[PDB]
């Protein structure tokens, strides 16, 4: 269908890639190595629960005395 | 700033200016009034498509070998001539209205935009040194690789078709040619007419009563012993037609001209009878002279050159590669068809010419100053002022691209040229380190111009040998050897 | 290897600094210096030669 | 004119579906599950059924992606809006008057233009 | 004794976030949110029933009324159009011309 | 395909033949016995030139 | 004495290297600035006619109106 040529990326000759850097000493930042940044939320969880009650409730209040 | 200093002398600058109009004036009437009677009619000629002029030197570019002119005064008329062209935007606002003086202003602005008469020297190789190291070597530094890029991808042609388009012969040629900036070793000249490979074999048909020659090494041996002779002429012209029918013989014998076997020219055979016209088995009708006999074999005094460039040929450069010589060249490029830059690349091919043979009528390379000679290799372009070369080099340089530009092709000069303008920057400030070895020095000795030299096989290239290892070479050499001496 | 196995092991350490292999390089400058030396000391007992002779 | 010009093996082909296969064989092999957890409802003859056992390979796939295992489940709650909304208007009742004077997109209304 | 402007090493280390990208990268990491958040799933809902529900609002009760009226009962009455235009009594529940 | 990946420059060497042998040669045989025989007496005569 | 074809570098020599090299991942910056406002673009969008729309919005461009 396609020649060997389409295939393998070269008419003739086949070029040298330059590899990847590395940075020793130092983690590799990539679009894939940004966990070891940023995690999922873990800190907070137990204030996500009492401020989520809170809005909850407050919203409510207001909700109920402004439609009153 | 520049543009008043150059406004303080633009009222000393128009005398002076109409000064040097009156000499290219009264040197062009005595120049054309030599060429008018001197030298041959160099038709025009259209491309392959037709539609445009082509030129080239061997037809267009005449050297007056006899010139009672001197090689300064011939400097002062080309570089006139160039002041010529300078002067153009003074018709700016005659064309724009009197908003048209920011124009000449922008050409007051840098010195190097401008002629003679705005500068402080006074003699004109100073004057000219002056203006190539202030705006010329730079201008050309900035052009030279990548034109040798464009002439390069010329020859072995674009996406990948070298396979297709380049010869297997030259290829050594080529390389030693192109990429001697990597191994800092000299080129040979013979090196770079190698190239001609490329080319077909360039051919010169006389016109005849009767039938065109080809024009061999013997013919011309025997004009030019006519020639010295000096015998009456009744018997000069029947010797040259005894050895005019003599070739007609040799090359009827060969086969015919070379001509006829080649792809895009040809000579017609006889003419055809087409139907009732023809009679029995006598298909064709011979041309009029074919009554005429042999022994009345003359010359019509007209010549066809012919240089067979299938891949050289100026007219199949382009567009881009035109425009580039003459930008290489400090020669108007800007705004105009190839046909008409091919024009002035061959008249300033025919100024070296001129120039070359005045210098050897002056008595060479050595009779000239140091400065001079700068000069001379700054308008040849094979000197950049930041080289700072010896004499011998300069010398020697010059004799290369003076039997280079002899054999009339402007592709392998500006492949020569080209090479001398590859200067690189180091990032760091300690490397390069400063030299041990002397400045390189050479001689005219040291350049090979008597000697032929095979094209290296490829993969199997030959060491240099010097022309003093040959044998004979101190009566080779004589004349030089006599002229360095003295 | 091991008895009905086989395995691929893979370190698991951050690498502070390259490591380093000496793949020596091929140039042809040593030679040719030495050859113009082999040249040089040719031409220079040439040239001793020659002025024992002419003068002795 | 008469080049002769030699073949070039870069313009052949038998590279292209090789390399196809091969992309398709890294693909399958990630199909590769072990006995443990294993279950596939086959078909009422006692036969597999043919998304049945590639649905394996597709979920590895999806285990190893990062963003589109956690946004692309977000179109799909509106698939349950649809199946509960199509059901309400099955059978929702409406004025007979408004229904006459404004049907939603029938034909031959002069005020829609045809 | 370097002639040029020297980057510095995390300057590079911090180009090579940006540079170091490949095509998959950028195709499914941002084609997830917009094939969801976008013209097919989502936002083209949204806005395309918009359009039947305003339609069938001002031919039954009008823009201006519809203006009108409370919020709670403007979301009714949209409702009960979109449940109109989802239905498509007249098309024979089919979603073509 | 792979010649960016190699070294073959110690398989292609450039060669160490001398032209002036073949350049010798060529004179030699342009050139007739007689004339040889001359300049082995141009050589010598420039000897006893060289002596005196 | 200095090596031959050697020289310093000058304006028309062009930028160097590393220059180059941040001219050409400017737009692989810039990507991440122009795709999340492509997003926001279209998300934060509004039609601009409806069935009941009585006007349209127009934007003179030379402000002739
Ligand atoms: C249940 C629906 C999801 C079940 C399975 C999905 C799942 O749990 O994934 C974890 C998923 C993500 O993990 P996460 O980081 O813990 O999320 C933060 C919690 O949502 C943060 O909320 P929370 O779960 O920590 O506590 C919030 C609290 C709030 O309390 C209230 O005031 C609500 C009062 C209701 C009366 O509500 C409750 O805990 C129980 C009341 C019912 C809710 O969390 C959920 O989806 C469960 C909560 C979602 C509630 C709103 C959903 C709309
Ligand atoms: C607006 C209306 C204004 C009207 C103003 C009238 C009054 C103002 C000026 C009065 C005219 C004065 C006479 C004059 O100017 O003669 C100039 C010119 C030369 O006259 P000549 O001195 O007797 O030439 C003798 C030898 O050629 C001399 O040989 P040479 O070596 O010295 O230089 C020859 C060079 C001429 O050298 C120059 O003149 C330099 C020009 C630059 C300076 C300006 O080449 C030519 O001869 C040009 C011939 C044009 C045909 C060649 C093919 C052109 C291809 C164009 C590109 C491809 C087209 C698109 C392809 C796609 C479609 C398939 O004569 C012309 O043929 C003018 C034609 C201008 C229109 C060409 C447009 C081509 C593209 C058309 C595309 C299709 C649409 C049309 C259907
Ligand atoms: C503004 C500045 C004006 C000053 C003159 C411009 C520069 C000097 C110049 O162009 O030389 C004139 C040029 C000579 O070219 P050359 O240097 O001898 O190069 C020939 C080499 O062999 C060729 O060597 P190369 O291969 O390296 O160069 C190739 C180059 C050669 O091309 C060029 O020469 C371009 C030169 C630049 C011209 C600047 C144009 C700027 C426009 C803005 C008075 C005129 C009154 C008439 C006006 C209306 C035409 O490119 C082309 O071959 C393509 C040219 C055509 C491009 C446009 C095609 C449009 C196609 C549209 C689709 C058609 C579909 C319908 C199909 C129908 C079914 C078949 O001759 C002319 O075009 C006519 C001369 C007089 C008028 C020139 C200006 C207008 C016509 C152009
Ligand atoms: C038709 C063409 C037939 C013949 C073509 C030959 C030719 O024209 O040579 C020009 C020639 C190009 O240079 P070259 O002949 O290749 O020789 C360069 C040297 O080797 C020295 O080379 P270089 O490397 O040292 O460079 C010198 C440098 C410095 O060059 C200078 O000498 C000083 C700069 C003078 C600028 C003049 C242009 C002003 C443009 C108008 C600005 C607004 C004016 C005020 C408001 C209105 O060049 C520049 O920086 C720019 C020069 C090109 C400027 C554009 C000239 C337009 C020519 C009109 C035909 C092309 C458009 C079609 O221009 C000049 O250098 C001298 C000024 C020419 C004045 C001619 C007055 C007639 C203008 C007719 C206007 C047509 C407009 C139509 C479109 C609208
Ligand atoms: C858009 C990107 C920029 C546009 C630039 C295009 C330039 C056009 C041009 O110069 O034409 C001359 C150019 C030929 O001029 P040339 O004789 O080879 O000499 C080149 C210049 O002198 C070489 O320029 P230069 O070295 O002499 O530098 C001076 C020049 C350079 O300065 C400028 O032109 C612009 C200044 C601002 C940028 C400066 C950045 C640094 O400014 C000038 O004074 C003269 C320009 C007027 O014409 C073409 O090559 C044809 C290309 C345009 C036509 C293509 C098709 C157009 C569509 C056809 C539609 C109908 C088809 C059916
Ligand atoms: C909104 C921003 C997305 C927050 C994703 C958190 C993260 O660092 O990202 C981490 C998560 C998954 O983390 P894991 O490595 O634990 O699987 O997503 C990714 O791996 C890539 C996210 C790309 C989008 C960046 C914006
Ligand atoms: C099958 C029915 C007949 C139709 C046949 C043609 C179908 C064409 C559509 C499939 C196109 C796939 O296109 C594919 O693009 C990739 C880029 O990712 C190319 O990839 C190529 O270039 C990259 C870098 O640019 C090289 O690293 C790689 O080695 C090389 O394969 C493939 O060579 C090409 O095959
Ligand atoms: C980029 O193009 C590559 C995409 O190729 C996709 C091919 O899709 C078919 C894969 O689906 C299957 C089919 C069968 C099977 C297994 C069920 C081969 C059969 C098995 C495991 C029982 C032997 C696994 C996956
Ligand atoms: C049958 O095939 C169906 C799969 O098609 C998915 C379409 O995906 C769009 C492009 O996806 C990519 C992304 C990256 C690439 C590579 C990794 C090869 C890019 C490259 C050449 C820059 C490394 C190839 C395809």
């Amino acid at each position: 269908p396609l020649p060997n040529a389409v295939v393998q990326g070269y008419t003739s000759v086949r070029g040298p890639k330059r590899p990847l850097d590395h940075f020793y000493g130092r983690t590799p930042l990539n679009i894939d190595t940004l966990w070891h940044w940023v995690k999922f939320p873990h800190r907070y969880d137990n204030l996500r629960f009492a401020v989520c009650f809170w809005a909850f409730l407050v919203s409510a209040h207001f909700a109920n005395k402004k439609q009153r | 700033t520049a543009v008043v200093k150059n406004l303080a002398k633009l009222p000393a600058a128009t005398s002076q200016i109409l000064t040097n109009v009156s000499k290219l004036q009264t040197f062009h009437g005595l120049l054309e009034e030599r060429r008018d009677k001197y030298a041959p009619l160099a038709y025009h000629t259209y491309d392959n498509l037709k539609q445009k002029t082509t030129w080239h030197p061997i037809a267009h570019a005449w050297v007056d070998e006899g010139l009672p002119v001197s090689k300064k005064e011939y400097n002062e008329y080309c570089w006139l001539k160039k002041d010529m062209q300078r002067l153009l935007p003074l018709a700016s606002p005659f064309v724009f209205g009197i908003y048209g003086i920011l124009p000449l202003a922008v050409w007051l602005s840098n010195d190097g935009y401008l002629p003679s008469a705005f500068s402080s020297k006074k003699d004109i190789v100073s004057k000219k040194l002056e203006w190539y190291s202030s705006y010329g070597d730079d201008l050309r530094q900035q052009v030279g690789p990548m034109l040798q890029h464009r002439l390069k991808r010329h020859l072995r042609g674009t996406l990948n078709n070298e396979h297709r388009l380049m010869l297997d012969e030259v290829t050594e040629s080529y390389k030693e040619i192109f990429y001697s900036h990597y191994t800092g070793q000299l080129r040979d000249v013979r090196k770079c007419a190698h190239l001609r490979l490329y080319d077909g074999t360039s051919t010169v048909l006389l016109l005849t009563n009767k039938e065109p020659v080809e024009l061999t090494s013997e013919l011309l041996q025997k004009w030019n012993a006519i020639k010295a002779a000096k015998l009456s002429p009744e018997e000069e012209k029947k010797a040259r037609n005894e050895a005019l029918i003599e070739a007609y013989k040799e090359q009827e014998l060969h086969g015919g001209p070379h001509v006829k076997h080649m792809q895009g020219y040809g000579i017609p055979a006889d003419t055809p009878l087409l139907g009732e016209n023809a009679k029995g088995d006598q298909y064709t009708q011979p041309p009029e002279s074919a009554s005429i006999p042999l022994e009345q074999l003359e010359w019509t005094g007209d010549t066809v050159f012919i240089p067979a460039e299938y891949r050289t040929e100026m007219e199949d450069w382009g567009r881009e590669l035109t425009k580039l010589a003459n930008q290489f060249l400090l020669l108007p490029w800007r705004f105009v068809s190839n046909a008409w830059n091919q024009r002035r690349l061959v008249s300033w091919f025919e100024e070296i010419l001129q120039e070359d043979a005045l210098i050897a009528k002056e008595g060479g390379v050595q009779a000239l100053s140091d400065d001079e000679l700068k000069v001379a290799l700054l308008d040849r372009a094979v000197i950049r002022c930041d080289e700072e070369l010896t004499r011998g080099d300069m010398e020697a340089r010059y004799k290369e691209i003076s039997w280079l530009m002899s054999l009339r092709n402007p592709f392998i000069v500006l492949a020569w040229q080209t090479g001398y303008y590859r200067s690189t920057y180091s990032p760091e400030d300690d490397l390069p380190e400063a030299s041990i070895l002397p400045k390189l020095n050479r001689t005219v000795l040291d350049v090979d111009v008597h000697n032929e030299l095979a094209p290296d096989h490829p993969e199997k290239p030959l060491p240099r040998v010097h022309p003093a290892l040959y044998p004979n070479s101190h009566l080779a050499l004589a004349k030089e050897v006599a002229v360095l001496a003295k | 290897l091991m008895n009905g196995l086989k395995m691929r092991m893979f370190s698991l350490a951050r690498q502070q600094a390259p490591k380093i292999v000496h793949k020596p390089v091929l140039s042809p400058i040593p030679e040719h210096l030495r050859l113009v030396k082999n040249v040089a000391q040719v031409q220079i007992d040439m040239l001793k030669l020659l002025n024992a002779q002419a003068a002795k | 004119a008469a080049p002769a010009e030699k073949p070039d093996p870069a313009l052949d082909a038998t590279k292209a579906l090789p390399k196809a296969l091969e992309e398709v064989e890294f693909f399958q092999s990630y199909a590769v599950r072990r006995k443990t957890g294993f279950h596939l409802f086959n078909r009422a003859t006692g036969s597999p059924t043919i998304v049945g056992p590639m649905f394996y390979n597709l979920y590895n796939f999806v285990r190893i992606g990062r963003v589109s295992k956690y946004v692309c489940w977000l179109s799909l709650p509106l698939v349950f809006q649809r199946m509960w909304m199509k059901n309400r208007a099955t059978g929702m009742e409406y004025d007979i008057d408004l229904e006459n004077y404004a049907p939603f997109e029938a034909k031959k209304n002069p005020m829609h233009g045809h | 004794a370097p002639l040029y402007p020297v980057l510095s090493q995390a300057s590079l280390y911090k180009r090579h976030f940006f540079k170091n990208i490949k095509l998959f990268h950028v195709v499914f990491y941002v084609g997830a949110p917009c094939v969801t958040f976008g013209t097919a799933a989502w936002s083209g809902s949204n806005r395309n029933s918009r359009e039947a529900i305003f339609m069938v609002i001002e031919e039954r009760h009008g823009w201006d009324n519809f203006k009108k009226l409370s919020s709670h009962q403007q979301g009714v009455i949209m409702q009960e159009a979109a449940q109109e235009s989802l239905l498509a009594r007249n098309k024979g529940e089919l979603h073509l011309p | 395909e792979e010649c960016m990946f190699k070294d073959t420059r110690l398989d292609v060497l450039p060669p160490q033949v001398n032209p002036l042998n073949a350049i010798l040669a060529q004179h030699t045989a342009q050139t007739p016995v007689h004339r040889s025989l001359e300049k082995r007496l141009w050589t010598e005569v420039r000897a006893t030139a060289v002596s005196e | 004495v200095p090596v031959a074809n050697f020289r310093p570098k000058k304006p028309w020599d062009g930028p160097w290297g590393i220059q180059i090299s941040q001219k050409k991942d400017r737009p692989f910056i810039a990507m991440w600035i122009l795709f999340p406002l492509l997003l926001v673009d279209h998300l934060t969008r509004e039609y601009y006619a409806y069935w009941h729309s009585s006007k349209v919005p127009v934007t003179d461009v030379f402000g002739d109106f």
